[PDB]
């Protein structure tokens, strides 16, 4: 069987994870209590009474968001030792969710997690939710990391991280935590996806037509594009591409495996007519500078491959001329040494629209993740940011104060120039 | 003006069958480079290098100054087993392999046995550490939570440390002996707590009815530890937060002075607020550090390189 | 479960605390009596943070309560909310400090510190995890200044590493009730800058301003001045207690908004702040909040901010909101006002939004800020201590209780290197 394993750490993790799990419970017709009135086998397991139980695993050092799970809507769903809570938060620093005070329950957290993969036959890989610039989110992330490699090791780890935005920020410590959480994430996770929000804020201005967004859209988002990702594995269609072929169609060098995602079509209802929404039109949609996710325009680089995920009523010669259309272009520019860079797969079910949404009910929708050059500006910005306050040393007693010396600044740092020239060299 | 000297030891015989290769490469005389990375300094020692060459380039100076009423301060940082006792005390009498302490009393003595004879001098002693923040008495275990005020110059100074006179160089030795026997070492002879020495030697003429005061400090600053790699539980991960914080206090101290700011932040911690008087100004400061070129102890130090980088 | 110990020390913060503890009993829904009386579970799904459980549905505050003179206990245990204090934790002593810093900080108070100290212990055992300590007083007066370093000391001594926040209330030019109050001011700054994690500076000028401008009040008196103070003292730790989208704890403020160890003080605001027969005319979103706590006549500490930059700034919304709002209001006042934040901190500003606004309000916002403009505040304070310190004035009565002349010049020492870092990034 094909099963994935789902962690959700840190505040923005937490609350990702019930969007992603109440479009889950949508999709495969169960209701909040687990009881449903084989497509499940993926996210769920059985219990003999008719009771689903899903394979997640709630961490977070703060019994705030956590405390509102287990009193919400879906408090019957979890098991009661998944949901796992500290004393004290990490207060932004790095250090205290790595070591201070991430050695009092990263040993329950690792039991739990090997409870799950002993009653799993085929595990698949890992889905890990957090935010950069948190402490839980990137000093506790990498602890867990780590374990976790040094554990289980030959299992596909999949990381979907909030990254800092180019101008609208929250707190004023988010350089040094989102440098060393990316140092961090080089060398054990496999593919890394980054969003921002800015990016979100814009796409639902403009296309969803509404002015005041909060977190509850962006999570929503995400969800649905978690969702095409595992679509494939769920349930079934022409050309089904599984993770291993995933990460073997679109990571040509062990390091250049940073992609970043698009969703298409994000229309809202009363646009949901008055357009046609072919194959043609969403395809193209997909490769403009304003519907991408990350504050970075691709005309500035170029692609190296890009994989395409169909859902609901495709067909294959649809897909080649718009294939065909796309490649006839010349604004959009790949490199020399990839003659074919597309990687096609449809799948039946069509997406599902959640109650109280801001979606429309469209028969078809495409979820494009490429990995292009582009990505470096938001990383070049990001040091840049983290350059002007080291100089002065601001914020750095209080990681010194932890225990944290002072020379993994400069190693994060020397990593993130090491990965954007590695970039660059691999560009040309 | 702030001067660093970094120095290298040589792979003795319980590790040479190991294996171990190598890892220092020499440009010069100023410029060591690991893993294809120059740090550059003001002087960089060798193996070869004995203890005569170390002394008589890093220290006599500030030995020089303070005999005319001047103040020198003189540190020392490293890791263990990385050259720290070997550079600093090492065997107490053989003329050739003593430390830098001895041929420090030494030459602070041959100096008062040929000074004609109007002049008198006297020798002041104290030995405290820091530890957890809080200063100790090393030469009288009564005290124990002493503090630090201001005279009417605004010249800093510890209140209530003992402070006994010596009159020959066995009497210096017999009281380092003996605060050294009292300071805080963990389970091979880590130390876990900064310690400061002090050295004043006081001058009046009698016949011109001058007087000239000057302060000689000797301190020997604990090791930075990283706390991820260890495991620390309890007193050990407090001890190691202290040092840290103390450590880049410190750093953050010799920079500013280094780069010529307008604000210095002496008062940060405690350490830098003792050595306020003999650290800026018309005052020579030498730091050394001690490494380990093996390659069983990269890590180490390349974070003992940083730290010497630090001040510039 | 992050549990706070309040102490009061002196008249000033006494009545502070008093209104401080009324105001918490109304927003967690309870009776004077001790009881419940509530509409909603989240009142009760924190209430540990401020209260102890008691036999029969009861609530004890977890507040101490010290001062030299038996005149304010007896005034606040006769007051709306005196029934509620457990009478064990009253100590007081029967001679007054007389605005004396010498004679509370070392003859007085050093025979009824250790009462104080073991109520404090006590109090500290029976919570689950700690978070830190709150202290109101007065930095002008006697018995508070004297008596509340005295305590923060010794704590500070026991308990190493937890959270001290100070409300301390700042001498103010134009308006003066004591003869030697510099003294006391800057003996107790000389212990505050090194013995606080973040101290917040209030003084009675900005708010007889703000009554006098803002609310158009005609007679104002100490409840209104006591009631903004508590207002904005609830709202600073409003994320300890109720559910948001983004939430803040006190270390979390600490590490966000103190760049170096010396630099905690703080000045506080509130908003919306309106006058009654003036609401209706007003529409309340963001960006009318953003607006007015950014005004320079809505702070609560006598300083221009105008002449200075801001280091750091914190801004705890609480209502339902939209988050791009705030993102975009918190950068466009970064923006249009690029001279009047330090250049080389990015995002000057931080953001944590809470869900449960105060009752009888759509939107409310705390504002905390880090600015340089402090400065003048210690500027004046030492310029008056050297006019009374050359000739020695009121001086024998300090050095009757065992103090030397070494102490004023060391805390003024101390005031002026504060001074002199506060304007170096300007
Ligand atoms: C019809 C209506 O909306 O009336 C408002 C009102 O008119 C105004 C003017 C209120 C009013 O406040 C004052 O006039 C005032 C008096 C003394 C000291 C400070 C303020 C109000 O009295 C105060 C009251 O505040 C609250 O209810 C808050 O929960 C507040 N409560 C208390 O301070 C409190 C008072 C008595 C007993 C117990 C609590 C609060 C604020 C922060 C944290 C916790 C609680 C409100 C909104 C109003 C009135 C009633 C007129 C204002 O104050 C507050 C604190 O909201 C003054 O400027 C604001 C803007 C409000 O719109
Ligand atoms: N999409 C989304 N992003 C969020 C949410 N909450 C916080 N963020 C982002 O996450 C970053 C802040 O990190 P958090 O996850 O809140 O912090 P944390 O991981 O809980 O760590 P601590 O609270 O410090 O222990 C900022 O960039 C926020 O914009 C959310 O609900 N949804
Ligand atoms: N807000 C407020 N301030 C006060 C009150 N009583 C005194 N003050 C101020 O506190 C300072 C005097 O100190 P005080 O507390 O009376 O002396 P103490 O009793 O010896 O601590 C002056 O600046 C007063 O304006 C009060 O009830 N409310
Ligand atoms: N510069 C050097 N040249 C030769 N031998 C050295 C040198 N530095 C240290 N050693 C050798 O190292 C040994 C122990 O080093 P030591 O000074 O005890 O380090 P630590 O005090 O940190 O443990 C000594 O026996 C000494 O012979
Ligand atoms: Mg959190």
């Amino acid at each position: 069987m094909r099963e994935c394993i789902s962690i959700h750490v840190g505040q923005a993790g937490v609350q990702i994870g019930n969007a992603c799990w109440e479009l889950y419970c949508l999709e495969h017709g169960i209701q909040p209590d687990g009881q449903m009135p084989d497509s499940f086998n993926t996210f769920f397991s059985e219990t003999g009474a008719g009771k689903h139980v899903p394979r997640a695993v709630f961490v977070d050092l703060e019994p705030t968001v956590i405390d509102e799970v287990r009193t919400g809507t879906y408090r019957q769903l979890f098991h009661p030792e998944q949901l796992i809570t500290g004393k004290e938060d990490a207060a932004n620093n790095y250090a205290r969710g790595h070591y201070t005070i991430g050695k009092e329950i990263i040993d329950l957290v690792l039991d739990r997690i090997r409870k799950l993969a002993d009653q799993c036959t085929g595990l698949q890989g890992f889905l890990v939710f957090h935010s950069f610039g948190g402490g839980t989110g990137s000093g506790f992330t990498s602890l867990l990391m780590e374990r976790l490699s040094v554990d289980y090791g030959k299992k596909s780890k999949l990381e979907f991280s909030i990254y800092p935005a180019p101008q609208v920020s929250t707190a004023v410590v988010e350089p040094y935590n989102s440098i060393l959480t990316t140092h961090t994430t080089l060398e054990h996770s496999d593919c890394a996806f980054m969003v921002d929000n800015e990016a979100i804020y814009d796409i639902c201005r403009r296309n969803l037509d509404i002015e005041r967004p909060t977190y509850t859209n962006l999570n929503r988002l995400i969800s649905q594009i978690v969702s095409s990702i595992t679509a494939s594995l769920r349930f079934d269609g022409a050309l089904n591409v599984d993770l291993t072929e995933f990460q073997t169609n679109l990571v040509p060098y062990p390091r250049i495996h940073f992609p970043l995602a698009t969703y298409a079509p994000v229309i809202s209802a009363e646009k949901a007519y008055h357009e046609q929404l072919s194959v043609a039109e969403i395809t193209n949609a997909c490769f403009e500078p304003a519907n991408q996710m990350v504050k970075c325009d691709p005309r500035h680089g170029k692609y190296m491959a890009c994989c395409l995920l169909y859902r609901g009523d495709v067909v294959p010669k649809d897909v080649n001329a718009a294939i065909a259309t796309i490649k006839t272009k010349r604004s959009i520019q790949f490199v020399d040494w990839c003659p074919t860079g597309f990687k096609v797969g449809i799948n039946y079910q069509p997406p599902t629209v959640v109650p109280g949404g801001d979606l429309a009910k469209v028969q078809r929708a495409v979820c494009m993740l490429s990995n292009t050059t582009a990505i470096a500006e938001a990383w070049a910005r990001l040091d840049h940011k983290f350059d002007l306050m080291y100089a002065k040393r601001a914020f750095v007693h209080w990681y010194v104060g932890e225990g944290m010396e002072e020379g993994e600044f400069s190693e994060a740092r020397e990593d993130m120039a090491a990965l954007e020239k590695d970039y660059e060299e691999v560009g040309v | 003006n702030i001067k660093v000297m970094c120095r290298f030891r040589p792979l003795n015989e319980s590790e040479v069958n190991r294996g171990d290769k190598y890892i220092a490469k020499f440009q010069g005389e100023d410029t060591v480079v690991i893993a294809s990375k120059p740090y550059a300094f003001d002087r960089v020692f060798q193996s070869s290098t004995s203890q005569e060459q170390v002394y008589n380039d890093c220290a006599k100076k500030i030995v020089k100054d303070v005999l005319e009423g001047y103040n020198g301060t003189i540190f020392a940082y490293g890791q263990t087993s990385s050259g720290k006792t070997h550079t600093m005390e090492g065997k107490l009498h053989d003329p050739e392999g003593m430390g830098i302490i001895p041929r420090i009393v030494q030459d602070i003595f041959n100096y008062i046995y040929s000074m004609d004879e109007n002049l008198e001098f006297h020798i002041k002693v104290s030995y405290f550490e820091i530890y957890l923040d809080k200063i100790r008495d090393l030469l009288d275990v009564s005290k124990t939570n002493l503090s630090v005020h201001e005279d009417k110059n605004r010249v800093p100074y510890v209140k209530g440390c003992t402070e006994r006179f010596v009159c020959s160089p066995d009497e210096v030795m017999d009281t380092i002996d003996e605060g050294k026997s009292n300071r805080h070492v963990a389970v091979e002879h880590s130390s876990r707590s900064h310690s400061i020495f002090l050295i004043n030697v006081k001058q009046e003429n009698t016949q011109t009815e001058q007087k000239l005061s000057g302060k000689l400090y000797l301190v020997d600053l604990a090791g930075s530890e990283k706390v991820s790699k260890t495991g620390a539980e309890g007193a050990v991960l407090d001890e190691a937060k202290n040092i840290n914080k103390s450590l880049s206090a410190l750093g953050n101290v010799i920079s500013a002075l280094a780069e010529g700011s307008t604000y210095v932040p002496y008062r940060d911690s405690k350490m830098t607020r003792i050595l306020q008087d003999s650290l800026g100004g018309n005052c020579r400061t030498t730091i050394v550090i001690c490494c380990s070129p093996s390659s069983y102890n990269e890590s180490e130090t390349k974070s003992t390189l940083l730290f010497g980088q630090r001040a510039k | 479960m992050r549990e706070i110990v309040h102490i009061q020390a002196g008249q000033c913060g006494n009545q502070i605390g008093a209104k401080f503890w009324e105001v918490i009993s109304d927003e967690h829904g309870i009776d004077p009596t001790g009881s419940y009386h509530g509409d909603s579970d989240l009142q009760l799904e924190r209430i540990n943070v401020y209260y102890n459980e008691a036999a029969g549905n009861k609530y004890v505050p977890r507040a101490i309560l010290v001062d030299l003179e038996p005149g304010t206990m007896d005034s606040v245990r006769s007051g709306p909310f005196g029934q509620i204090f457990r009478p064990d934790n009253f100590v007081f002593g029967q001679s007054g400090a007389g605005n004396n810093w010498a004679k509370g900080h070392y003859t007085e108070g050093a025979e009824l510190v250790d009462s104080v100290l073991d109520v404090v212990r006590k109090e500290s055992e029976s919570c689950d995890c700690l978070q830190g300590f709150q202290l109101t007083h007065s930095l002008g007066g006697g018995t508070g200044s004297g008596m509340g370093t005295l305590l923060i000391s010794k704590i500070r001594e026991e308990y190493p590493d937890r959270i001290m926040n100070t409300f301390s209330v700042v001498p103010s030019p134009k308006v003066s009730d004591t003869v030697v109050e510099p003294y006391n001011a800057t003996l107790s700054v000389h212990q505050l800058v090194e013995n606080t994690d973040e101290t917040y500076c209030i003084d009675n000028e900005a708010l007889y301003d703000i009554c006098f401008r803002t609310l158009k009040l005609t007679t104002p008196t100490y409840g209104d001045l006591n009631h903004l103070v508590s207002a904005t003292m609830s709202g600073v730790t409003t994320c300890l207690r109720f559910p948001g989208q983004l939430n803040a704890d006190l270390r979390k403020l600490a590490v966000n908004m103190v760049p170096f160890p010396r630099l905690h003080f703080f000045m506080p605001g509130f908003a919306p702040l309106t006058s009654r027969g003036s609401q209706q005319y007003r529409a309340l979103t963001v960006p009318e909040l953003t607006q007015q706590m950014f005004d320079a006549k809505n702070m609560m500490a006598a300083c221009d901010p105008r002449h200075g930059r801001y280091l750091t700034v914190a801004a705890v919304f609480r209502g339902r909101m939209s988050m791009k709002e705030v993102d975009e209001q918190m950068l466009n006042v970064q923006n249009k006002n690029s001279s009047y934040f330090v250049e080389w901190i990015p995002n000057n500003v931080k953001t944590a939004v809470c869900d449960i606004p105060p009752r009888g309000l759509k939107m409310s916002a705390t504002f905390i800020g880090n600015s340089t403009a402090i400065q003048e505040l210690f500027k004046r304070i030492s310029e008056q201590f050297t006019a009374m310190f050359r000739r020695k004035a009121f001086l024998h009565w300090y050095t009757g209780e065992g103090m030397d002349e070494m102490e004023f010049t060391e805390a003024e020492s101390n005031m002026n290197d504060l001074v002199s870092e506060y304007q170096q990034y300007q």
